[PDB]
DNA sequence: AAAGCAAGCATAAAAGATCTAAACATAAAATC
DNA sequence: GATTTTATGTTTAGATCTTTTATGCTTGCTTT
């Protein structure tokens, strides 16, 4: 069954492209060339520079840095003058961990085989004494600070105050390149650090605000490329791995496809994207969030369904994953609740509807429930205890929140809009009719 | 009768994931029961099938303090039957130490809680949830000294903590009954002058 | 071995060093006149004679000379808005005094310096002063005792030593002990100390315990760049005036005028013209002095645009700026009813609120308390309609 | 992807769809994994057993290194990193030493190997609803650990909350949401009826009674018993472990009049409505003046601040001098104020018969606010065992 | 005349935010 | 080379400063 092996090859290739492939960048011809010419200027001429990429989360910030470094590193003039210092704000929490990763990753003489000796104050004074020794004859340091705002959350912003002060003195030819999401992170810096900063910023707001190039990108990600592009990308990935992300990557050279199979697959994808149903589902997702990470997640959960028994992509699969996205889950949680919790919920609905969203309690809802319990002739058998367990179970699924004493006497607030409760009465299966007559009252 | 029933419950759980536990409805006063609990520990060091650390509520201001006093009390009870760092005594070290020692024989891991009422509810629910997470790999039993009545156990434990527990009640005699027995049998016994 | 090298660092006999470039540095002759104009326009290259600062230079020079010849010592407090060139001036006058001492017109002296933000704890400064004294390194309490022993004891010959202090305000503690000792040390007449502290706020000793570098006007900020450029005519004569007008009002940083001119020189390199035009400076000021909050609101997806209209409608309707999420969702359902496009169910709206909160268009709480999380508006309300229609 | 779902369907009936989804996302290990998979459902949906069976099945069958975890154990993040690296990097010994997220990321980065052995990793964090309560850099790192360590992992999370509770002020990356619906009544009947062979082989263990057990504990009889049980308890709970735990005991009390001689719904519908009263609970005196003090505490915490001049929103907090005044008024004997009586006050505090809200630092000043915590029924039992009615006040 | 609601008020306690004193584990060197 | 000791850098828990809110209490007006 070699054709089924061909489909397994297409599915593995597609999941590798949607998930991996950290280098390739689509669009952004201006900003990528700007960052690249800045990095060549700080690598060759010995200038010090500062830069601050900003954009919404899911815009290609890190992918731009990988494309720029993947272009520049195998030049072997950039590869001999530059020592690159990656840094992050999630991992390097307090500044001393960032400074240990700097001293390790610069291969400073104080460090040894991934471990550094001595006090942190000694490591700081030693790092400034090393950067002090540089003229233009020193190797160029390229700091890359991802999540700049958490570095602003450090004490005194103290590491940042040094990292820009080296840029404004003729010491080591560094290059600070912060990358962060907040669009007014420059306000967070203290006025000294704001003064030392070069104020240049580069914005990467995504270019696919219009619907048509969004459908073009969706047609792009599902297609199998022509084979000479696979050879060229294999040459590029091979040349970068000969000299960090490089140890695992897309690697097109493990995959090879017959051109007729590429033509049949891309004919299937352009025909599927021609239909009104798939365009409607992608229209819904494009109205939700333009960011390409969302579309790549939707594409991954579409591509994963390509079982051998049903080889081809179809528009009904687009509609199914779109129905999984657009539906709510609190309405899908309330249908899991048993009838006693649902009656406590509908009692909270009647209480906060009659008294207009006032806070409630177990005893007031116990009175409003026992007004129904004594006339129900199906809920007569329950006691205080089962209703109290149902109340605590409503508390621990966070359908009720405390206003922040006895377990039976906390103040509380409902967490739902009434349309969710009015919908969960409809979508519930086999609700007893007496609770429905209470729902209409 | 209650002490032999407790030792038989511990040995019958050694004969055996929802943890077994045996509440003992102690009277409202404390110090009379204390020596009783110590005798229970001696019985589990008589038959040598269980080691036991008391987990008084003074040691449980937070979940971290509860876990460290639990592990430190188990390892120091075992050393007393026959000095690792306070910052290092995690549950994982307890699992590695239990499989480091007790596997070719299965000694039970007892944690007396003499003052069930005095505990803060959140640290107690988190502790019973952690011990429920580790039962099966570590043979645990839990004994609750509830100074009042069963409604306190059913009320203080939340929906889910009660869902993951297997409690059985034993009763020591009531205090007026104890004064009646002490007065009929000793202070009114003829043989003292 | 690691032990010998860490002992070499702790006694300081091992010189710190970076790896040298394997390729040689690029030759000066190949540089373009625009490229040389950029290289002279870097902020690092401080001139030996600073333009338009001669009054403060002669003031600090006459002061430190009259305090360093007469062997008395004291304290001096220079202060001003950042970008005014304080540290460059005091380092320049100390450089002129040491060049004078090499010609022996002045008594010899050791120039110490610290920097408050290059420290960790403030008490670590006691190690650093002594680190530039004998060069020995020691714990801060023994450093405190040895700084006392060099200061408390009248033991001639006691050479005067200046103590430049970058960023005194970062040395504050709950006790304020280190800055208090650094101020009390000149008061000992026997140890002839003089300290020159450098600060931003003009009234710090009153605030939690002179000279003031006023910010540059339009003509001084013209003078600085037009002396920095040299004799090349790569800048037209009005572009420096345009920079001085758009920087002298906002903040007065010397660094801002310099890197604005440098980034404009880079844009002129992108245009492949050997001389700048004034529109290049307009483009550089439009890029480096900007917010993209208009472009961000223009480039959000349509549901976040509906959400952004609804928060503004809620601030209009209720009349308060901070809103509970439920009233915003009711206004959301009104606007989505009017536009004819359906709105996502409220969990996805919570996701949209968290995503716009990450981008600081709005200030939103953690989503554990949904439908009760507070929402401020961070972008001004007029910018929403200005980005959405125009 | 076929063998894993095919080996977990017989153990887990009525769950073929969610197993099909997880076995397509993280089934085959030659394929890459999505960066995070957040599956969620109600209590007792069957997800801890599902992910634990999935991790042990994949880590026994294929090349993956698996790690399970429970987030309540991780009261500080370094314990979480220790358990994760201790399972993901086997036989490290006591050379393991992780201090923060950076060291864990580097020591997981060194574990990367060649693609030709096609290794993968998996991580499951049970009770992930606690993860937002802790250090609050652990969730953003845990979602994008695949991008960060440049490995081939997939950090599963598990909770009952929907994912929308989890967001923070910095935002999180992409995640694969996955819902597990709780069973409708026919599927709960199918689950409880799957164990019919085990419960028959248990009933054979404990000879006329065994002679009628082997002839009349058949499949349709157990299906009729399951319909007769889910006619009663299904409205009170759908939590499948509790229905198993009660269904076996009620089968044990149900079987007596077919051990002797419908014709049974009355005999068991008696005890079943007592069995409903003991759902979730899992079972298998006071001094005289303390009685009067608990009575006066209920009077001080229910009969308001201004009704008490003429007798003499929830419960109201009260200072203890109000308690001693109501105790004097209700005592009708006027005891001297011995040390034992104020000790009785402090013992009602320690036994959770009273509670504190404020004034703990100056209890002897009398400014402390106390709060009686008892319902009407037991204080009526106290007034019965004294014989002194409390409804008059 | 007193009883009850109200403007406010004045300290109190409850996070909470941030810093400092005590503890404590580790590095490193003195010595046997 | 191994142990011990102790000097120190790191951690952690308490101390303290905001400020919120807030609620019991003051007392004062108002009302039946
Ligand atoms: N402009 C783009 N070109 C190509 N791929 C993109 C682009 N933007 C996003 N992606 C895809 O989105 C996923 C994550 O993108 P990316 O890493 O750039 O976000 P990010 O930089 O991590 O954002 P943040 O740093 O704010 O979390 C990647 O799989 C990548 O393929
Ligand atoms: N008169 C001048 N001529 C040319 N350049 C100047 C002049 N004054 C200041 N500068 C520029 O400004 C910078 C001065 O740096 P300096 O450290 O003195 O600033 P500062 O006022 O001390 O800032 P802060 O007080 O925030 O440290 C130098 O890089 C220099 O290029
Ligand atoms: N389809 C099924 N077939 C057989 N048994 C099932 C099935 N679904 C659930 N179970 C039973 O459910 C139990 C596991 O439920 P689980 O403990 O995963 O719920 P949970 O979500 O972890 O609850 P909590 O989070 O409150 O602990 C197992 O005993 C298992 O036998
Ligand atoms: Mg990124
Ligand atoms: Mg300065
Ligand atoms: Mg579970």
């Amino acid at each position: 069954p070699e054709a089924d092996r061909e489909l397994v090859s297409i599915r593995r290739f597609l999941k590798e492209r949607l998930q991996r492939d950290y280098t390739t960048l689509r669009g952004y011809a201006k900003e990528r060339s700007n960052v690249r010419l800045l990095l060549q200027r700080t690598a060759e001429m010995g200038e010090s520079n500062s830069l601050l990429l900003l954009g919404p989360r899911g815009s290609g910030k890190t992918t731009l840095i990988n494309s720029v470094l993947a272009d520049l590193l195998p030049n072997k003039s950039f590869g001999e003058n530059t020592l690159i210092v990656h840094l992050d704000g999630n991992l390097h929490t307090d500044d001393r961990v960032a400074l240990k990763s700097i001293t390790v990753q610069m291969q400073l003489e104080n460090a040894a085989d991934g471990k550094v000796f001595g006090s942190f104050a000694e490591n700081l004074a030693f790092l400034l004494q090393c950067l002090k020794a540089g003229g233009k004859h020193s190797k160029s340091v390229i700091f890359i600070l991802e999540e700049f705002d958490l570095f602003c959350a450090h004490h005194n912003q103290t590491l940042l105050y040094n990292l820009f002060d080296v840029s404004q003195s003729a010491q080591a030819p560094i290059c600070v390149l912060g990358v962060t999401c907040r669009l007014d992170v420059i306000e967070l810096l203290e006025k000294r650090v704001k003064s030392r900063f070069s104020h240049r910023q580069v914005f990467l707001f995504p270019s696919l605000r219009r619907f048509e190039d969004y459908v073009d990108l969706c047609r792009d990600l599902l297609s199998l490329p022509t084979g000479n592009s696979l050879l060229l990308a294999a040459e590029k990935i091979y040349n970068l791995q000969n000299i960090y992300f490089s140890r695992n990557h897309f690697d097109p050279g493990e995959y090879g496809f017959s051109p007729r199979l590429r033509d049949a697959w891309n004919k299937q994808i352009c025909k599927v994207l021609a239909t009104q149903q798939a365009r409607s589902t992608l229209q819904a997702l494009h109205d939700f969030d333009i960011s390409e990470a969302y579309l790549k997640n939707f594409l991954f959960r579409l591509v994963a369904h390509l079982r051998p028994q049903s080889p081809h992509i179809t528009a009904e699969k687009m509609a199914a994953v779109g129905s999984q996205f657009e539906g709510d889950d609190k309405i899908e949680l309330l249908c899991g609740l048993s009838v006693l919790e649902l009656c406590l919920i509908i009692a909270i609905k009647h209480h906060s509807q009659i008294y207009d969203r006032d806070s409630f309690n177990f005893e007031i809802i116990y009175a409003r429930f026992s007004k129904f319990a004594k006339v129900s002739t199906t809920m007569q058998a329950v006691e205080r205890s089962i209703v109290l367990k149902a109340f605590e179970h409503l508390r621990i699924a966070e359908l009720i929140m405390p206003l922040t004493v006895q377990k039976e006497f906390e103040m509380h607030k409902l967490a739902l809009t009434y349309s969710q409760i009015h919908h969960c009465m409809q979508r519930y299966q086999a609700l007893p009719t007496e609770v429905a007559q209470w729902a209409q009252s | 009768r209650t002490l032999e029933q407790l030792v038989d419950f511990v040995v019958g759980q050694a004969e055996r994931e929802v943890l077994p536990t045996a509440a003992l409805l102690t009277g409202i006063n404390q110090p009379d029961h204390l020596s009783q609990f110590t005798a229970l520990t001696q019985r589990l060091h008589a038959q040598r099938a269980a080691m036991v650390c008391v987990l008084q509520s003074r040691d449980c201001a937070t979940l971290k303090a509860a876990v460290e006093t639990l592990v430190f009390g188990l390892v120091e009870d075992n050393a007393e039957v026959e000095r690792l760092r306070r910052s290092q005594c995690t549950m994982k070290q307890l699992k590695s130490w239990y499989t480091n020692n007790f596997d070719s024989e299965r000694r039970q891991l007892v944690v007396i809680l003499p003052d069930f009422e005095c505990f803060n509810a959140s640290v107690l629910q988190d502790l019973i949830l952690i011990l429920s997470a580790h039962c099966g790999s570590l043979p645990f039993v839990l004994v609750l000294g509830v100074a009042t009545a069963m409604t306190a156990v059913h009320g203080t434990l939340p929906y889910h903590v009660s869902s993951k527990i297997r409690l059985r009640v034993f009763q020591t005699q009531a205090a007026p009954t104890g004064l009646n027995e002490v007065l009929d049998k000793v202070l009114l016994s003829p043989k003292y002058a | 071995t690691p032990s010998q090298k860490m002992k070499k660092i702790r006694a300081g006999e091992l010189s710190p060093s970076m790896q040298q470039r394997t390729d040689l540095p690029a030759k000066d002759s190949s540089k373009s006149e625009l490229q040389l104009a950029r290289e002279q326009l870097h902020v690092s290259v401080v001139p030996k004679s600073l333009p338009c600062r001669e009054r403060e230079f002669e003031n600090i020079y006459a002061f430190l000379e009259g305090k360093i010849q007469d062997q008395c010592g004291g304290c001096m407090y220079v202060s001003g808005v950042p970008g005014t060139g304080k540290t460059a001036t005091v380092t320049g006058v100390i450089r002129t005094l040491q060049r004078m001492a090499k010609q022996n017109e002045l008594p010899a002296f050791e120039y110490l310096e610290i920097n408050g933000m290059r420290l960790t704890e403030p008490r670590q400064a006691y190690v650093q002063i002594y680190k530039q004294l004998t060069g020995k390194t020691v714990s801060w309490e023994q450093a405190h005792a040895l700084l006392e022993k060099r200061f408390t004891t009248p033991a001639p010959r006691r050479v005067t030593t200046v103590l430049l202090v970058d960023e005194l305000d970062i040395l504050c503690n709950r006790r304020q002990d280190v800055v208090y000792n650094l101020l009390d040390w000149p008061t000992k007449s026997a140890a002839k100390l003089v300290v020159v502290t450098i600060a931003n706020t003009m009234d710090l000793p009153e605030r939690l315990l002179r000279l003031t570098f006023q910010p540059y006007s339009h003509k001084q900020l013209q003078e600085i760049v037009t002396a920095r450029l040299g004799g090349s005519e790569t800048f037209k004569g009005e572009a420096v005036q345009l920079v001085a007008r758009k920087v002298a009002a906002v903040s007065g940083d010397a660094r801002r005028a310099l890197d604005i001119c440098r980034r404009a020189t880079e844009i002129a390199d992108t245009a492949a013209v050997k001389c700048v035009t004034m529109l290049h400076v307009q483009q550089a000021l439009a890029e480096m002095i900007a917010s993209a909050k208009v472009q961000a609101i223009r480039n959000c997806s349509r549901m976040e645009q509906i959400f952004l209209q609804a928060i503004a409608a809620e601030v209009t309707r209720t009349g308060v700026e901070e809103t509970t999420f439920m009233g915003v969702y009711q206004q959301v359902e009104t606007i989505a009813a009017f536009m004819g496009v359906t709105f996502p169910p409220p969990g996805r709206a919570l996701r949209l609120c968290s995503k716009l909160g990450a981008e600081r268009l709005i200030i939103s709480e953690h989503s554990r308390n949904d439908l009760f999380q507070k929402i401020l508006l961070n972008v001004s309300a007029d910018d929403i309609h200005y980005a959405l229609r125009v | 992807m076929e063998a894993i779902c095919s080996s977990l369907e017989p153990l887990f009936p009525c769950r073929e769809a969610a197993i099909e989804t997880l076995g397509e996302l993280i089934g085959d290990s030659s394929e890459t994994y999505p960066s995070a998979i957040y599956l969620f459902g109600h209590s007792g949906t069957g997800k801890t057993a599902l992910t634990r069976a999935f991790l042990k099945e994949c880590g026994k069958r294929q090349n993956v290194r698996t790690a399970h975890l429970n987030a309540i154990e991780c009261y500080t993040t370094k314990i979480m990193l220790e358990i994760l690296l201790d399972s993901l990097a086997p036989d490290q010994g006591d050379a393991l030493k992780v201090d923060n997220m950076l060291d864990f990321v580097e020591q997981l980065r060194r574990q990367a190997a060649t693609r030709v052995e096609d290794q993968g990793f998996l991580i499951a964090v049970d009770n992930a609803e606690r993860l937002r309560d802790m250090d609050a850099n652990v969730l953003p790192v845990l979602l994008r650990l695949q991008e960060l360590t440049n490995l081939n992992l997939c950090v599963i999370l598990l909770s009952q909350l929907p994912f929308e509770k989890f967001y923070n002020k910095t935002g999180l990356s992409e995640i694969v949401c996955l819902h597990l619906a709780q069973y409708n009544k026919a599927e709960t009947q199918r689950i409880l009826g799957s164990d019919f062979q085990q419960v028959r082989n248990q009933l054979l263990e404990q000879k006329k009674r065994l002679e009628i057990c082997q002839e009349a504990v058949t499949e349709d009889f157990y299906n009729n018993y399951l319909n007769l049980f889910l006619s009663v308890f299904y409205k009170a709970c759908r939590d499948v472990p509790e229905l198993q735990l009660t269904a076996r005991k009620c089968l044990s009390t149900y079987l007596e009049p077919v051990l002797d001689g419908s014709r049974l719904w009355r005999h068991i519908a008696g005890p079943l409505r007592s069995a409903l009263t003991q759902i979730y609970m899992r079972i298998e005196e006071l001094p005289y003046y303390a009685k009067f003090l608990l009575i006066a505490a209920f009077l001080a915490s229910h009969n308001a601040a201004k009704q008490d001049k003429r007798l003499f929103l929830g419960p109201k907090s009260f200072s203890i001098d109000r308690l001693l005044a109501i105790f004097y008024a209700i005592l009708e004997e006027k005891v001297g104020l011995t040390c034992n009586l104020l000790s009785q006050i402090s013992t009602l505090v320690h036994l959770n018969l009273l509670s504190f809200v404020s004034g703990e630092q100056n209890i002897m000043e009398g400014s402390a606010r106390l709060q009686c915590t008892i319902g009407l029924e037991f204080v009526l039992q106290i007034g019965k065992v004294v014989g002194f009615n409390v409804r008059q006040y």
